[PDB]
Order: structure tokens, then C-alpha cells, then sequence
């Protein structure tokens, strides 16, 4: 996250990340339940073998909320392209189940009618993870969070020097140099209604980070309720 | 506006105008009070709800 606030104590519990085999994250994550996590689908050929790490707020200090878990089933969305991204989404299904606590809480997932006219058409949403902390920097020690407007369709299409799909949306500022970063992928875009906070995005990709004229594209998980519901029986 | 557009149809949660009349649900994790409208937690810590405790 290039500027924004930290997460304190119980803020963003929802917040999963990803370690490879030599104990560092690489990609950041959703709680939906106790056995299963959502991320992006390009985390996969991050590195070859990862587990997941939840209630972490320091990379260098153990929390006490730490606690990891080894993934299972593995489920990519079969139209993802790499390409264009286009279908960036991936679910986990861990061996051992969550505990909720302080710091490690799911995620609710939406209705798919509900959630397009009445979150999206919200005026914020909030970003997490151990990114970046500058488009050139490197990765964050402390877990960050950052208010996020949605950005019109329009203007999102415009701005893009590569293809926006009806599975994506913009999210983010025009020129202040605020949003997420590489790190942040794959983590959650949260929006907040009656003090409960609904997923609605997918850290997916950016030109670079917090440019000028650019935003955040996320993976619009509206499009995919049905699928991730499929998911979480098996 | 009108039902769910106003006022989310005074649900705390999920809306849907079923039959102009509007009817609540919850998300996994809670569940429907006696009103129709609020949702109310199962256990601790249900999806959604910043931890401070
Ligand atoms: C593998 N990983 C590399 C880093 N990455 C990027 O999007 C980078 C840095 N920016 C970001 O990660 C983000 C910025 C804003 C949000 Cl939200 S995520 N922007 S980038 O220009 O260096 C970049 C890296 C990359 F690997 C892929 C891409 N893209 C963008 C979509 C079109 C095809 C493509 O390869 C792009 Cl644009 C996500 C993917
Ligand atoms: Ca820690």
C-alpha cells in the first residue's frame, strides 16, 4: 500500500497472506471461511509451493495472532489468461480449519443483485496487505490499509493502456499518490455498509503503482458469487 | 426512491424486493431475527465485523 493508514488491533482480520517456501509473502488474500481463502489467480505462478499466514500485522515480529496453514485443493478459475488477467481469481482450500479471533475474522460474501446496486454504488472501499509502499519500494513490514473511491467505468476504460473486462473494475485516485502496490495482489477490497464490510474486489494489477492518470483494476467478484459458492462445498 | 432503494428496506443486511414487499437476508454466520430485518451473530467474531474485542 503506497501511503494510506496502518491496521490496527481487529481492523482488517480478513487479511490472508501467502509465504513461499523461504517463509516471506508474496501475495495477500481474503478469509471467506474457515477452510477456504480467496486470492488472485496469477499468485499461482508466483512460486511453486506456499501456505497461508493469517492474524499477521508484522513480517519481522511473531504476533501472537500468527498462525499458518497448508493449502489442499487448489482451484483456478479455467478461462484465466495471463495475458490479459482476465479471470483473476483462485480459491483455497486449507488441510486444517480457521480459528476466529482478534485479528483473524472472514470475509462476508455478497448477493450478486444486492452488491452492484448497493455497494458498488458506494463512494469508498478499503485495501489492504504487506505491499509495496512505493511503486519502485519494496514490500511493507507492517500490514496497511487504504480508502479507495470507485472510479467511473468511463473514465476507468480511458486511462487504461490495456484492455478493462466486464469481470473488472477501477478503484482509486487520479493523481494523489495513494493505492496498492505489487505484494498486494490478490488481497482484499472490502466495502463497508451498516458497519459490516462485504468483499467486492480482488487486488488484480495496476501500471505500475499510484502513477498519474492510472488506477487500481480489481477483480470484480460480483461476477464470479456463483462460482466461489461451488467452491466451498468440496 | 422506493423499498430497497430506500433505506436498503430498513435491512441490515441483503435486500430483495420479493413481491414489492421487501425481504431480508443475512450473510453465513448470522442469522434472521424475529423482525425479518436485523442479522444477528451465530457464535464470536462472524464475517464481516472488525475485531476490537
Ligand atoms: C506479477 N505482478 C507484477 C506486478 N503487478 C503489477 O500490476 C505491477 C505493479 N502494480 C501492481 O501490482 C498494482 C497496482 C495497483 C493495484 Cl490495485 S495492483 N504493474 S506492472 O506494470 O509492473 C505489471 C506487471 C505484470 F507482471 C503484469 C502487468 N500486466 C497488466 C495487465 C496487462 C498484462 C500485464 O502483464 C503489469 Cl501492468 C501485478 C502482477
Ligand atoms: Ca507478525
Amino acid at each position: 500500500i503506497v501511503g494510506g493508514q496502518e491496521c490496527k488491533d481487529g481492523e482488517c482480520p480478513w487479511q490472508a497472506l501467502l509465504i513461499n517456501e523461504e517463509n516471506e509473502g508474496f501475495c495477500g488474500g481474503t478469509i471467506l471461511s474457515e477452510f477456504y481463502i480467496l486470492t488472485a489467480a496469477h499468485c499461482l505462478y508466483q512460486a511453486k509451493r506456499f501456505k497461508v499466514r493469517v492474524g499477521d500485522r508484522n513480517t519481522e515480529q511473531e504476533e501472537g495472532g500468527e498462525a499458518v496453514h497448508e493449502v489442499e485443493v487448489v482451484i483456478k478459475h479455467n478461462r484465466f489468461t495471463k495475458e490479459t488477467y482476465d479471470f483473476d481469481i483462485a480459491v483455497l482450500r486449507l488441510k486444517t480449519p480457521i480459528t476466529f479471533r482478534m485479528n483473524v475474522a472472514p470475509a462476508c460474501l455478497p448477493e450478486r443483485d444486492w452488491a452492484e446496486s448497493t455497494l458498488m454504488t458506494q463512494k469508498t472501499g478499503i485495501v489492504s496487505g504487506f505491499g509495496r509502499t512505493h511503486e519502485k519500494g519494496r514490500q511493507s513490514t507492517r500490514l496497511k490499509m487504504l480508502e479507495v473511491p470507485y472510479v467511473d467505468r468511463n473514465s476507468c476504460k480511458l486511462s487504461s493502456s490495456f484492455i478493462i473486462t466486464q469481470n473488472m473494475f477501477c478503484a482509486g485516485y487520479d493523481t494523489k499518490q495513494e493505492d496498492a502496490c505489487q505484494g498486494d495482489s490478490g488481497g482484499p477490497h472490502v466495502t463497508r455498509f451498516k458497519d459490516t464490510y462485504f468483499v467486492t474486489g480482488i487486488v488484480s494489477w495496476g501500471e505500475g503503482c499510484a502513477r498519474k492518470g492510472k488506477y487500481g483494476i480489481y477483480t470484480k467478484v460480483t461476477a464470479f458469487l456463483k462460482w466461489i459458492d461451488r467452491s466451498m462445498k468440496t | 426512491r422506493k423499498l430497497c432503494s430506500l433505506d436498503n428496506g430498513d435491512c441490515d443486511q441483503f435486500c430483495h424486493e420479493e413481491q414489492n414487499s421487501v425481504v431480508c437476508s443475512c450473510a453465513r454466520g448470522y442469522t434472521l431475527a424475529d423482525n425479518g430485518k436485523a442479522c444477528i451473530p451465530t457464535g464470536p467474531y462472524p464475517c464481516g465485523k472488525q475485531t476490537l474485542e
